[PDB]
């Protein structure tokens, strides 16, 4: 018989990878998923490699680190693999959930949910394996979200000398941090399991929003060599900042070690951490402003009720789309306002910039696609 | 004519023809299960031998 | 109705279906032979008399 | 419901329909509604030559979009030839929807 | 109790496949020559040392 | 969800060609270059404007940051 | 909207918050016990849990 439908292994591989039905005119945007789960395997081996060889101890810490990348045998190139990697699983996270919002993805309701606690599952540990090399960035990193994590009424202050071992920061410090930092990646492995479980129940959207049953073609052959060739070109790009540019989007004050008695010139983090933290600044307060941080990723589980437009997707939509660009370009001046000092010009435009983030997802997006509907006449 | 043929000659004109071809294919009716042309282009070979 | 050159190697060896895999193993060799006069040797010579093994013979012997 | 300034918005609806481009995929406007369970109702209900017109309609705008390419400017669907075919069909099955919904808390 | 592989037919299936399984012991014998690199047969043709 | 169980269709027909009956490369740079011309001549007005907004606002916000220091 | 308004949605809230306060009640107290709550571990003074 056919062994590809009758086997107990292979019969599930087939019904997911090889037979799938899906529609034939997917764009390279849907790449995007399949790059996400290349750049989690990829993290996952190069951070088991410098495991064996760092030490979680505030007098040694920093000293574990400059041994893997001048001792070890090929540490050079596994720990600016490690660092890179993790700037390119942001950049196709942050084109992912860009995509699923132009074109209406968010209906599928349980796909959407899973999606949004990945998102803070990955974001709260790359802050963790920041800190644990203990330069000047991890250590005023740090404090700067634990004395925010005290604002907490009730329970704020039981929290923050728990993480610390009881204290402040001393040998039995990082083993809690880098105890968390090493569980959750596999955690966020089991979650992008159940992700595609409730995806495998409708099959994929499309560019037109329009659904596509009558027009499907096999997984295989025709997106396994076309999923192969991006990858290819991702892995490209990775290798030209680690053996070209291995030092162009950190920061140099991360190389002096962590002292309490010195001063770093700036506060600065990772340039994928730099939207949130101008919207903190933002509020003059610090239960406000803790707030109004977690619910700028929360704010995405509304996008289906929000939803007044009677078609999907926003390819036929040219007012959507003029609104869909103006949150672009709002997400990258709350970026740049995020790498500047606290002054004058920068400190009002911060502000009438977090204002923007919220009047187009809650006011300006449901109003405009009410327009449109009363001059199509529905 | 029929006399001469045996599996060795049977085993060489069926390889001449069929092997590695590109096949034409017509269908009518309720055909949504019929494979694809790369799937049945492919079956055209073998990866053993 | 000349043809040109296309097909070498169509009948003898890739009809068969394996050298087509095998030409992983089989066919991997000498272009570390050949793709060495290549990049190694492009290397020093945009780089010449700046590397070590340029300047070495002259703290050498004794 | 104004009536001497509906020469202006007869011309802003027209702008907006040449804005959107389904169109030049030979598309009609309800061709592109989104598939609730109200419309998945309302598509079973018509009659056999209506529904395999509009398969074949989404089958080849569909085609095109897979190539990037559009019509010719000959077929594109005309502003006053476009037919709302499943606009009556719709109405009723809300209206029914309504009315189940109506006895359940009365 | 594996006379199941003794037919009078079944051994005329060696003849038409061992021309297929007479190389591929010769590609262990180029292949990891290739990747592990052993220098027995390198000392065996003058292309490569 | 497997193929013969997804809709129903009639009266449409197919026609396809074989893989090896084709050329790779009938028009690259004569039907290339023109129909990205109009797959661009349709997003611009679209997507350039907000990013024309940022620059202005990058050029006037790092220029009443240096005039802020020494009159 | 007015697809959940109806006499009969509070209907069976006010049949289901007497099954709330107890969804509620019941994990307010179930959070004292997992991390170890010390400003209400002495709420009531006769759990002397810590030693
Ligand atoms: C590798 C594999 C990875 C797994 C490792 C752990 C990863 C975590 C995980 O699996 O997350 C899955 C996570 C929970 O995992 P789980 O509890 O282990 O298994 C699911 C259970 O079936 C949980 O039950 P359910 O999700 O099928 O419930 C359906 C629904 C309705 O169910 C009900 O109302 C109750 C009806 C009886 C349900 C009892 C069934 C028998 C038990 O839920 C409710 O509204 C209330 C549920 C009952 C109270 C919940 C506490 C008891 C559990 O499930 C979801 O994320 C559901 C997403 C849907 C969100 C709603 C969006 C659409 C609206
Ligand atoms: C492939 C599609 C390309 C189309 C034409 C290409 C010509 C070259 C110019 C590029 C144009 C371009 O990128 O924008 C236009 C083009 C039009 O595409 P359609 O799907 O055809 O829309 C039809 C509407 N007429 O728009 C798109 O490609 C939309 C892209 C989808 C969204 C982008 C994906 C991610 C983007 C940004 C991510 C940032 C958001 C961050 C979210 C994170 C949460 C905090
Ligand atoms: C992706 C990489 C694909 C590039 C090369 C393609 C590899 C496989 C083709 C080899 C078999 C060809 C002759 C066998 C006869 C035949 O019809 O096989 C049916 C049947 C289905 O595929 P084909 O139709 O051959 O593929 C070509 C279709 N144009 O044969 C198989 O290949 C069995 C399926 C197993 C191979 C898996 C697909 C190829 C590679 C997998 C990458 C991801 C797909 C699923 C994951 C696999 C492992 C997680
Ligand atoms: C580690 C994180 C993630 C992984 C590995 C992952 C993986 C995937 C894969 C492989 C697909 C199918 C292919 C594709 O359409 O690209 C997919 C689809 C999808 N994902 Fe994710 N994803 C992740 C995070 C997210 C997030 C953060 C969101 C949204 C908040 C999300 C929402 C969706 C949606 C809605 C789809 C279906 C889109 C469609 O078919 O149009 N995912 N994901
Ligand atoms: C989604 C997965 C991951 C992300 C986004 C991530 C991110 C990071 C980041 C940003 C750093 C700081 C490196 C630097 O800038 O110098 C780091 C460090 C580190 N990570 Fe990861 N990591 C991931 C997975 C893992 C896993 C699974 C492990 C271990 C099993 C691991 C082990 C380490 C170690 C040991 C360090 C030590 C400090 C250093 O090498 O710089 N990481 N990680
Ligand atoms: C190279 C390569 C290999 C493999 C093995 C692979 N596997 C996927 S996940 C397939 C999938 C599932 C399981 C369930 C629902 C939808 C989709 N799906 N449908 N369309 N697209 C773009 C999808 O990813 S990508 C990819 C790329
Ligand atoms: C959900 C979530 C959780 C957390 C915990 C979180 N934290 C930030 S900002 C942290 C930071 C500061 C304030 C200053 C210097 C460096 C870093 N920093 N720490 N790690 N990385 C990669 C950094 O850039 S947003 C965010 C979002």
């Amino acid at each position: 018989t056919n062994i590809r439908k009758s086997h107990p292994l292979m019969k599930i591989i087939n019904n997911a990878f090889i037979d799938l039905p899906a529609p034939s005119n997917i764009s390279s945007w849907w790449n995007f998923g399949s790059l996400l789960g290349i750049c989690l395997i990829l993290q996952i081996l190069t951070g088991l490699f410098l495991a064996m060889h760092y030490t979680s101890d505030t007098t040694t810490a920093f000293s574990s680190v400059t041994h893997i990348c001048r001792d070890v045998n090929y540490g050079w190139v596994i720990r600016y693999l490690h660092a890179n990697g993790a700037s390119m699983f942001f950049i196709c996270l942050f084109i992912h959930v860009g995509r699923g919002l132009y074109y209406g993805s968010y209906m599928f309701l349980e796909t959407w949910n899973i999606g949004v606690v990945l998102l803070f599952t990955v974001m709260a540990t790359a802050f963790m394996g920041y800190v644990l090399p203990w330069g000047q960035m991890s250590f005023w990193g740090a404090t700067v979200i634990t004395n925010l994590l005290s604002a907490i009424p009730y329970i704020g202050t039981d929290l923050v000398e728990w993480i610390w071992g009881g204290f402040s920061v001393d040998k039995a410090t990082l083993t809690r941090f880098f105890a968390f930092h090493f569980i959750l990646p596999f955690i966020i492995t089991a979650l992008a399991a159940v992700h595609l479980l409730f995806l495998h129940e409708t099959g994929s959207n499309n560019p037109t929003g329009i659904s596509s049953d009558m027009d499907k073609i096999p997984f295989h052959p025709y997106y396994t060599i076309k999923d192969i060739l991006g990858a290819l070109f991702m892995m490209l790009i990775l290798l030209i900042l680690v053996l070209f540019s291995p030092d162009l989007l950190g920061d140099p004050d991360n190389y002096t070690p962590a002292n309490p008695l010195n001063t770093p010139p700036h506060i600065k983090p990772e340039w994928y951490f730099l939207f949130a933290y101008a919207i903190l600044r933002s509020i003059p307060n610090k239960l406000g402003g803790v707030l109004a941080l977690v619910a700028s990723i929360l704010i995405l589980i509304l996008m289906p009720m929000l939803h007044t437009s009677k078609q999907r997707s926003m390819m036929f939509r040219p007012l959507s789309q003029c609104l869909f660009w103006m949150l672009v370009a709002d997400l990258i001046t709350l970026t740049w306002i995020g790498g500047q000092p606290v002054e004058h010009p920068f400190i009002i435009i911060g502000q009438l910039a977090s204002i923007l983030y919220f009047l187009i997802i809650l006011v300006l997006m449901p109003i405009t696609s009410i327009i449109e509907n009363n001059l199509l006449k529905w | 004519r029929i006399a001469e043929v045996d599996a060795s000659v049977v085993r060489e004109v069926c390889s001449k023809y069929f092997y590695d071809q590109c096949p034409a294919v017509a269908g009518l009716g309720p055909i949504e299960q019929l494979p694809d042309y790369n799937r049945i282009r492919s079956g055209m070979f073998w990866l053993r031998f | 109705a000349a043809p040109t050159l296309t097909a070498r190697l169509y009948s003898l060896l890739f009809r068969r279906t394996s050298t087509f895999a095998l030409t992983i193993a089989v066919g991997a060799l000498f272009f570390e032979r050949a793709f060495d006069q290549g990049a190694d040797a492009i290397y020093e010579h945009i780089n010449q008399g700046k590397l070590w093994k340029h300047i070495k013979h002259k703290y050498e012997n004794k | 419901a104004v009536a001497a300034s509906s020469k202006w918005l007869e011309g802003i609806r027209k702008w907006y329909y040449n804005a959107a481009g389904f169109n030049k995929l030979g598309l009609m406007r309800d061709d592109t509604i989104y598939e609730d369970d109200d419309v998945k109702e309302a598509i079973r209900r018509l009659p056999e030559n209506l529904y395999n017109d509009r398969v074949f309609r989404i089958k080849r705008a569909l085609d095109l979009t897979m190539r990037q390419q559009i019509l010719p400017k000959e077929q594109w669907t005309k502003y006053e030839e476009d037919k709302f075919y499943l606009e009556p069909y719709l109405k009723e099955v809300i209206r029914e929807r309504k009315e189940r919904e109506e006895w359940a808390k009365k | 109790m594996l006379s199941r592989f003794l037919g009078p037919r079944y051994r005329e299936l060696a003849r038409n496949w061992i021309p297929t399984a007479s190389m591929w012991g010769a590609v262990g014998a180029v292949g990891l020559v290739w990747a592990t690199d052993w220098r027995l047969i390198l000392d065996w043709v003058p292309y490569i040392n | 969800r497997e193929f013969g169980h997804l809709t129903r269709m009639r009266h449409v027909i197919t026609y396809s060609l074989s893989p090896f009956e084709q050329r790779a490369f009938p028009h690259y740079f004569t039907k290339g270059i023109p129909n990205v011309l109009r797959r661009t001549r349709a997003c611009i007005l679209r997507v350039a404007p907000p990013f024309v907004v940022f620059y202005l606002v990058y050029t006037w916000g790092t220029q009443e940051f240096e005039k802020s220091k020494r009159k």
